[PDB]
């Protein structure tokens, strides 16, 4: 398998959102619904790498950090960020990430 | 078991 | 006499918390804790105001470095205890024993080292080629100490002020004959 | 006689057993490890000093027959050989010929293999060249 | 930005072409796709980020940001962190970037 | 793999030398003798 | 190493790492261990005094042996040797290891005898940076008058204005 993150970002907290309706009207099994999820991850796993040219660095002053599981978290505050320039300020910001070895 | 390097006379 | 007192950088100290620790809670849990346990075998956590780490081992021992003096390592030791018992182990603090007491000073004059090298060399082991200082070995008190052509010294491996200092203040001696113009 | 034998017989015995080559079974428990190595050590052209000594600090100058006649030495130049290493892999499947191939590490280079005794007055020797003055200038008899 | 519009464009439709093979499998209706459909679209345009076209210790409307790490080495007070492949979400506006070296200086 | 230790040139340095400092032609006597220098035509 | 510091012959750590394929840190490690059980031996049996064979420098024995790397005349290496042995006096490269300290001194004695070696083919044949045997030479430009040999200019073989400003 792959790495789990991205429920926790827009597209994956919605499509959960919209995943627990039909469970809620018996559209979707549990398995069935564990398995999209996990297709869901690969496809979006496969494809932010490959058609897609935008670029972001982060400076800032960093919280707290911590590393367990194989993933690194960051609490980056006071930070202003670069796009591609286009800057943005952000007051808190929290960084997760994986490693890049395959899991499982 | 088997012998892991020879040496192969060039011809 | 010597004009200057050394200051210490870094003092290493260990303590026994007492109690088995199951180090993949303390990393979740924790704020500033990393475990890799194929990189290490402990998981490393540092708190900001004492600026020390703390090494925290699975069989409830530890390592605290990078305190500036002794009651700052006895704090720091202190937090990082109170942060075991925060988080819900029955870690008491039970001995603190500092082992490494690290410091440095200045001598203000450059110095001959390849003339101290041939002068006291059943104590010096001097090899510009690997590390440009001088290993310099007092046999009492057991002090390693890193001469340097700059007048910079670090003095190392003292358990105490009162080993350290009196380290200085017996190279000293020693360091006024080798100066440099 | 010395003449032909600096001149053309070093590099026929250079070149009788110039290729040296080894072969590294694949001795595969399993079929991820199924590659076979060929390695093979070629000495090509053969090169000569002019006569010279290495002393014992590490410099090396020209050695002339007086002194080396003085200092007992021993009047010789250095060989040196061209080496190229060739690398040669292939996949170690059990019946099928092997069909080696390189992996570009061909790295090649003269390499010193050892110090021949120069005979005086030969073409190597400083004093073939040398005139009667030049001779009596590096205290030689003409 | 156009660039996470069609990104999540390509999303949705590699999963509802990844889908259908499995719901056909698992035997419920082609109904079940055109719902999902029309209900991905209509919560992504409720969420207005992006538009389209259809004491020491851890303990939505919140600048955090998802992504895989390549390295993260760390000196005394500073911190390399090179990232790839990941997305954000910060001020309500989301991002995508190919590399994403990070620096903060800790305290 | 060090080229260096590869190539023992005190091999047939050492061999070239013990052969002609002493004449045993090998690893035949009187293979190379000390020169004469008695006289000119000696 | 040892037998060669012992016979005033001395090589360099990298001369005999390029030999033996050995690590550094316990390289370093073994060599002081077997200074320390030597000299207990020159303690306990026949005393050697060690008049400068130990010597961790040892800059002025390199000096023959990178200038017959080099190539180049006997008058460059005995400049290079006067070098290297004030160049001890000067505090700002005391600190600097023996090979670098020959080879940036060597580098000076080129520059200032014109020989046609560029810093790259130094660096190259002795693998000392050319960015470390530049910043050697450049630091070594103010102390001009001191290092190079008085009585080679006096002779006129060399003048002090042949040496590249920075």
């Amino acid at each position: 398998g792959y790495y789990e993150l991205y429920r926790r970002s827009t597209i994956g907290n919605s499509l959960v959102d919209a995943l627990d309706t039909l469970i809620s009207d018996g559209r979707i099994e549990a398995s069935l619904a564990m398995r999209v999820l996990e297709t869901f991850d690969k496809v979006v796993a496969e494809t932010l790498k490959d058609n897609t040219q935008s670029k972001l660095t982060v400076k800032g002053n960093l919280d707290t950090y911590g590393f367990c599981d194989d993933v690194w978290t960051f609490i980056v505050k006071n930070c202003q960020v670069t796009v591609e320039q286009s800057v943005i300020s952000v007051d808190k910001l929290r960084i997760v990430a994986c490693n890049s070895k395959k899991s499982e | 078991l088997r012998r892991k390097t020879r040496q192969l006379k060039v011809l | 006499t010597s004009g200057i007192v050394p200051t210490l950088q870094n003092i290493v100290a260990t303590v026994t918390l007492g109690c088995r620790l199951d180090l993949k809670t303390v990393a979740l849990h924790a704020r500033n804790a990393e475990y890799n346990p194929k990189r290490f075998a402990a998981v490393i956590m540092r708190i900001r105001e004492p600026k020390t780490t703390a090494l925290i081992f699975a069989s409830g021992k530890m390592v605290v470095t990078g305190a500036k003096s002794e009651d700052d390592s006895k704090l720091a030791s202190r937090k990082y205890a109170r942060i075991i018992q925060k988080i819900g182990f029955a870690a008491k603090f039970t001995d603190f024993k500092i082992q490494n007491i690290v410091g440095s000073c200045d001598v203000k004059f450059p110095i001959r080292l390849e003339g101290l090298a041939f002068s006291h060399g059943t104590f010096s082991s001097y090899e510009p080629e690997l590390f440009p200082g001088l290993i310099y070995r007092m046999v009492k008190p057991k002090i390693v100490l890193l001469i340097f052509v700059s007048g910079k010294i670090v003095l190392t491996g003292a358990k105490q002020r009162e080993e350290i200092y009196q380290a200085f203040e017996a190279i000293y001696p020693v360091l006024s004959e080798f100066r440099k113009m | 006689s010395f003449n032909q034998f600096v001149d053309y017989t070093l590099q026929d015995i250079i070149c009788e057993d110039s290729t040296l080559i080894l072969e590294q079974l694949a001795q595969h428990t399993t079929e991820s490890d199924n590659i076979s190595r060929k390695y093979e050590i070629s000495f090509g052209k053969i090169y000569v000093t002019k006569p010279m000594v290495n002393e014992s600090d590490g410099v090396t100058h020209a050695l002339y027959p007086q002194e080396a006649r003085l200092r007992n030495l021993t009047y010789s130049s250095g060989l040196f050989v061209d080496v190229k290493k060739r690398t040669y892999e292939a996949i170690d499947v059990p019946g099928r010929e092997l069909k080696y191939e390189l992996i570009a590490e061909e790295s090649e280079g003269k390499v010193f293999i050892g110090r021949l005794p120069i005979m005086l007055r030969s073409k190597n020797c400083y004093l073939s060249e040398a005139t009667e003055s030049d001779l009596y200038k590096l205290k030689e008899c003409p | 930005n156009a660039e996470a519009s069609r990104v999540y464009e390509i999303i949705v439709e590699s999963v509802v072409n990844e889908v259908r093979e499995d719901f056909e499998n698992a035997g419920i209706d082609e109904q079940t796709l055109q719902d999902l459909k029309n209900i991905w679209q209509k919560k992504l345009t409720e969420t207005k980020v992006t538009t389209f076209s259809w004491d020491y210790l851890i303990s939505p409307d919140e600048n955090l940001m998802l992504c895989l790490y390549d390295k993260v080495t760390r000196t005394k007070a500073r911190w390399k962190c090179s990232l790839k492949d990941g997305v954000v979400t910060i001020n309500r506006n989301d991002y995508t970037f190919q590399k994403a070296q990070v620096e903060a200086e800790w305290v | 793999f060090n080229m260096k230790l590869a190539i023992n040139a005190k091999t047939i340095t050492s061999g070239l030398k013990y052969a002609l400092a002493t004449g045993n032609w090998g690893e035949r006597a009187g293979v190379s003798q000390v020169l004469n220098r008695y006289t000119y035509s000696s | 190493l040892i037998g060669c510091r012992r016979a005033e012959v001395a090589r360099t750590f990298k001369e005999i790492q390029s030999l033996i394929h050995v690590k550094t840190k316990e390289f370093g490690k073994t060599l002081n261990i077997m200074k320390n059980i030597l000299r207990g031996k020159s303690e306990d049996g026949f005393l050697k005094i060690d008049t400068d064979n130990m010597s961790g420098a040892q800059n002025l024995t390199y000096i023959p042996r990178f200038c017959s790397h080099l190539g180049l005349p006997m008058q460059v290496t005995t400049s290079a040797e006067y070098t290297a042995k004030k160049c001890k006096e000067i505090k700002e490269i005391a600190g600097k290891s023996p090979i670098t300290i020959a080879v940036v001194s060597i580098y000076l004695n080129i520059l200032l005898f014109q020989i046609p070696i560029t810093a790259a083919k130094v660096g190259q044949t002795l693998q000392v940076t050319e960015g470390t045997i530049k910043s050697g030479y450049k630091i070594l430009y103010e102390h001009r008058d001191k290092l190079v040999d008085p009585q080679l200019i006096a002779n006129g073989v060399v003048s002090l204005d042949n040496l590249p400003g920075v």
